[PDB]
């Protein structure tokens, strides 16, 4: 529309890609979260029930 | 919000795209309607497989190739291909004119893949189904003989054009001792090697030796021959043509059944494969358009280019609000005019009306950028030409009978299939009423109707009280018509040899007007580009040269049309004499036609000539120089220089091709008419009756046909190698945006 | 827009590469933690079993 309005149109979808991503990591980060609670588990139930 | 035709060319721009990747189909689908949107194609040096969609190619490659199958499978049975009005919904200028379409294309491939295989399968079994039954239905005539005798023998059935030479070959191979009986075959039945109606017989035959069995089987086959087995025993026949009589009622009706399934879906397929063929069209031309930008993973947003015209900015923009309308994302802008060093391209609009001018505009070549287009003398001097190439009334209201035909009933033949004649014919059928409502106007000043005149004026013209022919007769002018000729000139050779003089003139005089005309434009497209610094270095030349000799002509011919001579002491001075005298004498004229004229028309001649070099001079005066550009200025001054006289010289075929129409008319009346005049009215009638249909048929079919054919091409080349060897000095490319159109028929 | 976008956007696509690859680099970080952990607990609860 208005000429100086086209950096608007840039840099709002910069937040909007930017917040998909971080929005992305921040699960990805949960995903990691999950990936140490159950390699975790397995590991120490492994180990203890030889030495139980 | 358009162009006047004389100085506003088109003015466009061109940008670089930021689009977003997701919206590249649905922003296709809308500026594919009407855009006015063409692209600078930066994917190049490139090859297909070095291209990120030639995936999708090849599918819609498959499924075109499968609609092609349908098209062989359609025209190969006797069903009609129903064509809905859709395609106006589809063809067309309008707003929203392509509704987007799903992703469902896949969904088409797959039904498409599907049915492939579902109709060539179901088809390819009746060529089996047929031959089964034709087998077994010449078992069982074979088997109807079973009363006729005379692995113990052999069985067979074979073309009567062979019968006599395989019975022979038996009896000269066996050795004159066998029984050979046969029937023949009533109501025959088509073979299989040709599909062929032939005319067949049966036979049978015994012998007592097993080695004669295995001769006459392993000499059968070589020959046009079929093989069969049949039980020795009467009613053992009888109970082989029961069982084989059983198993034939299924072989009838499975035709019938697969034939039933085939129009059954047939019916209901016509009614979309036609619309789904332009549809998927439009698909693979959508893709293939936009494929032509650059994209990477780099950007989520498509790195394109493409030229757009500059005075619809506004209505792109709130074409583009659907953009922001349904499919939103909120990047309303996606336009930034940038420059470039290359020159931008040329184009402009055209109407229904115009069809046939545009066309010739550009056929021609196109003119560069913010380069005057010649649309208004195509529309005016063309026309005016071809009107003054012959202006018989008769020929021209004939012609023009046609054209008000066609115009009125374009209501329906704009829809209706144009014939490989009439395609040309109705593009520029608004151009033959124009020749015509002007040839009627030029034949008008010549007063000729089929070599006829009754007279519409009075001119007034001496007689004596009576006079015997064969004698010169003197009719002296107290007044001419006011507007066009008098029928004086109706008499004998003296009234042609003053006409000819007379009309080889104007000629002349409207061709340097016209070209005078059309060199007036040259200095147009330069203001238009504020190009005055030298540009008109070249312009003064080009103008004085031409000017100072066929203006001086121009004025001396009227000067003799306003001053009478055999008035005044001084004789009129010849038709062209002033030639020699300018060069061979320092300035006598010898033929008085002004005194003072004597000193100054030399004096002009040396002003024209004197800036001869003024060309080669003013180029290597820019600093720096160059040795192509002063061969071009050298060759381009030549070329101007023998251009004008050439194009002047030019001009009298227009009136040798009026003369000769008007011979030709002549000739033909006098041969018509005179030869009709046959005075009887018992069989004289039937003569005059038979003489005005072949009149007719000769005026309408040759005396208009070839003369107008040739007259419109020569007045194509009368306006082109004139206005355009000046007038488009540039060339600009096309301009076409991607829009839908309907396909059909075709390989 | 060109004489904006070309760093506006860059932005946006690097400022997404980096912290996804920061959520990855967590990521390996928290699977070295789960491997501790299982040692952890394993330097633990192996010797509890003893100690009761």
């Amino acid at each position: 529309l208005t000429p100086n309005q086209v950096n608007d149109e840039l840099n709002k979808m910069q937040a909007f890609i930017r917040k998909e991503a971080e929005e992305k990591a921040k699960e990805i980060q949960l995903k990691a979260d999950q990936e140490y609670e159950i390699e975790k588990t397995n590991i120490v139930r492994n180990e203890t029930n030889n030495i139980d | 919000e358009k162009e006047e035709a004389i100085f506003r060319s088109a003015e466009m721009a061109l940008v670089q795209f930021y689009i977003p990747q997701e919206i590249s189909r649905d922003s296709a689908y809308t500026l594919g309607q009407l855009g006015l949107v063409q692209f600078r194609d930066l994917n190049s040096k490139v090859r297909a497989f070095q291209r990120t969609f030639v995936n999708e190619i090849r599918r819609l490659d498959n499924v075109e190739r499968q609609y092609r199958y349908f098209y062989s499978l359609l025209k190969k049975h006797d069903i009609k291909l129903y064509e809905g009005d859709t395609d106006k919904y589809l063809d067309g200028s309008g707003e929203l004119y392509v509704p987007p379409s799903g992703s469902v294309i896949d969904d088409y491939v797959r039904n498409a893949s599907y049915l492939e295989e579902r109709l060539i399968q179901m088809e390819d079994a009746t060529d089996q189904i047929e031959v089964q039954k034709n087998d077994l239905e010449q078992y069982r005539f074979i088997l109807q003989s079973g009363d006729e005798f005379f692995v113990n023998y052999v069985t067979g059935v074979i073309a009567r054009d062979k019968v006599a030479t395989l019975e022979q070959i038996l009896w000269r191979v066996l050795r004159g001792n066998l029984f050979f009986k046969t029937v023949e075959i009533e109501q025959p039945v088509y073979d299989v090697k040709t599909r062929e109606y032939k005319h067949k017989n049966a036979f049978i035959v015994f012998s007592h030796g097993d080695l004669i069995i295995k001769r006459i089987r392993k000499i059968a086959e070589s020959l046009d021959a079929n093989l069969y087995d049949v039980d020795s025993s009467n009613e053992g026949r009888s109970q082989q043509l029961a069982k084989v009589n059983k198993n034939l009622s299924d072989l009838y009706t499975v035709l019938k059944t697969t034939s039933t399934t085939l129009e059954s879906e047939l019916y209901a397929i016509a009614k979309e494969l036609d619309s789904w063929f332009q549809d998927v069209t439009r698909e693979k031309a959508i893709f293939e358009i936009l494929n032509k930008s650059n994209y990477d993973t780099n950007r989520k947003i498509l790195i394109a280019e493409g030229w757009i015209p500059r005075d619809e900015l506004a209505t792109l923009q709130a074409r583009l609000g659907e953009m922001i309308a349904r499919l939103g994302i909120d990047v309303p802008s996606i336009i930034q005019v940038l420059d470039t060093n290359h020159t931008p391209p040329t184009f402009h609009r055209t109407n229904k009306f115009t069809a046939g001018f545009q066309s010739i505009c550009d056929c021609y070549g196109i003119a560069q950028y913010r380069e005057i287009n010649a649309g208004l003398p195509t529309i005016v001097t063309f026309p005016f030409m071809f009107a003054i190439m012959f202006g018989d009334m008769g020929h021209g209201f004939l012609m023009t009978l046609a054209a008000l035909s066609l115009v009125l009933n374009e209501k329906k033949i704009n829809k209706m299939k144009r014939g490989e004649i009439f395609d040309m014919a109705f593009t520029g059928r608004y151009i033959i009423l124009l020749m015509g409502v002007f040839s009627m106007y030029t034949g008008f000043l010549y007063n000729d109707i089929f070599s006829k005149t009754m007279t519409i004026f009075k001119s007034g013209w001496k007689w004596p009280d009576h006079w015997k022919k064969g004698e010169s007769i003197t009719a002296t002018s107290v007044g001419t018509y006011p507007i066009g000729l008098d029928w004086a000139w109706h008499g004998t050779e003296n009234a042609l040899l003053f006409s000819n003089s007379y009309k080889m003139k104007l000629s002349i005089l409207m061709g340097f007007i016209h070209m005078t005309y059309s060199y007036f434009f040259s200095l147009a497209n330069h203001l238009y580009f504020n190009s005055m610094i030298d540009i008109i270095g070249n312009f003064i030349p080009g103008l004085l040269f031409m000017q100072g000799i066929f203006g001086y002509l121009s004025v001396c011919i009227v000067y003799k049309w306003a001053v009478d001579w055999v008035k005044d002491g001084k004789p009129a001075p010849g038709l062209l004499n002033m030639l020699i005298n300018m060069f061979l004498s320092p300035g006598t004229i010898d033929d008085e036609l002004y005194p003072h004229q004597a000193k100054v028309q030399v004096f002009l001649l040396l002003m024209a000539l004197v800036c001869i070099p003024w060309l080669l001079l003013v180029k290597p005066l820019h600093f720096e120089d160059f040795g192509d550009i002063m061969i071009h200025q050298v060759i381009h001054t030549i070329e101007f220089c023998l251009n004008c006289v050439s194009h002047t010289a030019s001009y009298l075929r227009l009136w040798a091709l009026s003369l000769a129409h008007a011979q030709l008319s002549s000739v033909l009346w006098t041969m018509t008419i005179q030869i009709a005049f046959g005075f009887r009215g018992f069989v004289g009638v039937f003569m005059t009756v038979a003489l005005f249909a072949m009149w007719f048929a000769l005026t309408c079919a040759v005396l208009v046909l070839m003369e107008g054919t040739s007259a419109m091409l020569h007045s194509l080349r009368l306006h082109w190698v004139e206005s355009m060897s000046k007038f488009f000095v540039g060339e600009g490319l096309p301009y076409e945006p991607f829009a839908f159109e309907y396909k059909d028929m075709e390989v | 827009s060109q004489k904006n976008g070309i760093a506006t956007l860059l932005q946006a696509e690097k400022e997404a590469h980096e912290i996804v690859s920061k959520a990855r680099k967590y990521r390996q970080d928290k699977l070295k933690q789960a491997k501790t952990d299982a040692a952890k607990e394993i330097d633990s609860y192996k010797i509890q079993k003893d100690k009761e």
